[PDB]
DNA sequence: AACCGCCAAAC
DNA sequence: GGTCACCAATCCTGTCCCTAGTGGCCCCACTGTGGCGGT
RNA sequence: CUGAAAAUACAGUGGGGCCACUAGGGACAGGAUUGGUGACGUGACCUGCCGUAUAGGCAG
């Protein structure tokens, strides 16, 4: 409960699961090297106001 | 085509009735179905320790936005605005209102049995007690005769 | 609210009437039951006596604790249960007002297992169909009441919106709210009875009767409803008929009346030809009435007394029983529902528990027309109580004698007396609110009998 | 005397 | 053998227009549905 | 034994002719979704034969 009080719900419910759909990101076997690139700009615009 | 659904569980079928009239021999099946529903009739009139209902319901084969012809209101105070001929509605389930004839219309068109007050007629009036013909606007039982029913 | 009468020669019926053109007005005030749409507390604050704010907010009380010490008349204790009886039965109307929106959630989500009006709608509505207001079962939710206690934190913001919260009772009005739950729901209440008698009495529940084109002027006053006479008069005859079918003598003695469906009917009916009266007899049409018409389905609950012997010789015989079951009804022409339809439209009943149990299965759109207990001294009154509650219509209750009954000529009886229509009012009340003001309410405060008095004879309650 | 005549107006 | 994780979040700043105008002609049904005193 | 009984609104039907919505136009600036997770072991799909054959056919 909100006050720390067990609520009284099935033994067998708590070491029930959650299906969970998630995406997964991994490196393929025997990938030595990952890259991440991005391109930064840089403008005068801390100068004067828009 | 007729279907006659009864209270008793008898179920009736009339397959097309412009094979039929008045005058004319019928087929052994239809005279059947007259002999049984008479039968049912007759029993209902004469004992009283009997309940007798009838769901009656006719199937026609339309034609192209045919046009359909039902009961047809009596208003004699009709406004400019409003329709000069309106029609007899029953209210639906829902708000839709199907056209309908009255119970009285029915009733007029179940008794039209009375081809006695002539030795040859050949028209069939509705029970009146002066035998008022509503086509030629004359009482075939006048007041004045002895075949009227006082 | 009026409706209009049109009459073709009016000098001839009256001086009132040809003043007035023939355009005679008649009271309009006939049963609104629509299949549609449910579009909050909504139907308590709208009920108003009831919430939001006002009439008759704030309780801010003061007002209750004065007039219990007032009613302290016999001893403090006796003078609370005294101020209780008016002010339990108010506090009782309180919790009635509140319970009127949660009927209408709770309905909705039966029909539905779906839907409110609006599911999210309803869910956002702090008293509507919430999934917790969903159970637990009716009857687990009442045992619980806990709801109800709930609510009351609730009702710090609306039903009764700040004023009035600690204030002469708040808590005795909350535990009222606490014990209703329990009336409100399911699988309790049943049973002891002095009415009828019990040796034992019986119920004729009569099931989705269709009318065609009953006379909806009940007195030529009100238009509305067919007249509870009709209803009464309908009863006799059929009492009549099955006494001498069966050789018993059973009595008829009270009904109670739930409308399915009511429309009106549209045009004006056209007289045969007949003999027509003058200095010589004439075969003609009559003159043309005006009138109002409605095709209406309803069902009775008839309260049937007399000796076993004549209720077990009436239960043997289902047959004779639907026989004599009269096919006229105001006019109009009375049938049992349709033969596709699998209802059995005429059952008999020896306890109330098995009938309140086929009862609350009935269609929430409908209205019982319930007997009240409201004086009216002259017709302003009446129009001030029409204008007070929506759901109040005025209808026929009865005939008050004018001159002394005696041998007349002309007389379908042996004395003949002339009499006046009395005006009185009746209330269509919702499935709902039947179903949660108890089998004892329904029972005691719902059924019809004729009060046939010396000078006067007039429809009442019990 | 049997048969033409008199009679109303609300929102 | 069975379920579909919790903990908080819904942005502020400014405005919806001006001009001109909604037609002529003709018409809106015939039948029936009266009581009462008198010359 | 009901403001009681009883009740056929009907027949016929030409909305037609003519018609220009037009001109003008900046949605814009800024932004961290993040932490943590066992699909199976009360189940049938076994054991062999023919065949050059992880082809293809067969017995309980």
């Amino acid at each position: 409960t909100p006050q720390f009080s067990p609520k009284n719900i099935s033994p067998q419910d708590l070491t029930h699961n959650n299906i969970l759909t998630l995406e997964e990101c991994y490196v393929p076997p025997n990938v030595e090297h990952i890259f991440c690139r991005f391109s930064l700009r840089v403008q005068a615009n801390s100068l004067v106001p828009s | 085509q007729i279907e006659i659904k009864t209270s008793k569980g008898s179920c009736y079928l009339i397959d097309n009735t412009r094979k039929l009239a008045w005058e004319s021999k019928w087929a052994s099946d239809d005279l059947k179905v007259l002999e049984e529903l008479s039968n049912e009739i007759e029993s209902a009139l004469t004992d009283p320790n009997v309940f007798w209902s009838a769901d009656i319901t006719a199937k026609i084969e339309a034609s192209f936005c045919q046009e359909i012809y039902p009961s047809q209101i009596l208003n004699d105070k009709v406004k400019q605005g409003e329709a000069s001929k309106q029609f007899v509605k029953a209210k639906c389930a829902d708000g839709r209102y199907a056209v309908s004839f009255n119970s009285v219309k029915i009733g007029a068109a179940l008794q039209s049995i009375d081809d006695w007050w002539d030795e040859d007629a050949s028209k069939r009036l509705r029970v009146h007690e002066f035998g008022a013909d509503k086509e030629i606007g004359v009482a075939r039982r006048p007041p004045d005769s002895e075949q009227n029913f006082y | 609210r009026f409706s209009n009468v049109e009459f073709t020669r009016p000098a001839a019926v009256s001086m009132l009437a040809a003043s007035l053109g023939g355009v005679i007005n008649v009271l309009n005030y006939p049963p609104y039951i629509r299949s549609k749409y449910h579009g909050s507390n909504s139907r308590a604050f709208k009920l108003n006596n009831g919430q939001t704010v006002f009439n008759v907010e704030a309780l801010l009380k003061p007002e209750l604790i004065k007039a219990l010490e007032g009613i302290i008349f016999s001893n403090n204790a006796l003078a609370l249960k005294q101020r209780r009886q008016q002010k339990v039965k108010n506090i009782k109307e309180l919790r009635n007002t509140l319970l009127e929106w949660f009927s209408p959630v709770f309905e909705w989500r039966l029909d539905a297992i779906e839907n409110g009006y609006d599911l999210e709608q309803l869910e956002s509505a702090s008293e509507r169909l919430e999934y917790k207001i969903l159970s637990l079962p009716d009857n687990e939710l009442p045992s619980l009441t806990i709801p109800l206690f709930r609510l009351l934190n609730e009702m710090l913001g609306g039903v009764s919106m700040t004023q009035r919260y600690a204030f002469h009772p708040k808590l005795m009005s909350p535990l009222k709210a606490a014990l209703q739950w329990l009336l409100v729901n399911l699988t309790d209440q049943k049973h002891v009875l002095i009415e009828e008698d019990d040796e034992h009495y019986r119920y004729l529940h009569l099931s989705g009767i269709r009318v065609f084109d009953a006379q909806a002027l009940s007195n030529p006053y009100c238009s509305g409803i067919p007249s509870l006479t009709a209803v009464w008069g309908m009863i006799h005859s059929y009492q009549r008929k099955l006494n001498e079918a069966l050789g018993t003598n059973v009595r008829f003695t009270s009904f109670s009346w739930f409308i399915r469906n009511y429309s009106a009917v549209a045009g004006k009916k056209l007289p045969e030809l007949s003999l027509q009266g003058a200095q010589q007899s004439r075969l003609k049409r009559p003159g043309i009435i005006d009138g109002k018409y409605c095709d209406l389905v309803f069902d009775l609950i008839i309260h049937i007394d007399g000796y076993e012997d004549d209720l077990q010789a009436v239960d043997s015989k289902p047959d004779i029983l639907k026989a004599h079951f009269p096919s006229n009804f105001a006019g109009g022409v009375m049938h049992q529902p349709e033969l596709n339809s699998n209802i059995n439209w005429c059952c008999l009943y020896s306890n109330e528990n098995q009938l309140f149990e086929k009862l609350r299965r009935l269609p929430l759109s409908g209205c019982w027309v319930m007997p009240t207990e409201h004086k009216i001294q002259d017709l302003d009154e009446l129009l001030l109580l029409l204008n007070s509650d929506s759901k109040l219509s005025p209808s026929m209750m009865g005939y008050m004698l004018l001159t002394e009954p005696m041998a007349r000529v002309g007389s379908l009886e042996r004395l003949h007396c002339y009499a006046e229509p009395a005006i009185g009012v009746v209330k269509y009340e919702a499935a709902t609110s039947v179903r949660l003001k108890g089998i004892g309410n329904y029972f005691n405060s719902a059924f019809w009998m004729l009060d046939a008095q010396e000078k006067f004879m007039l429809m009442k309650k019990v």
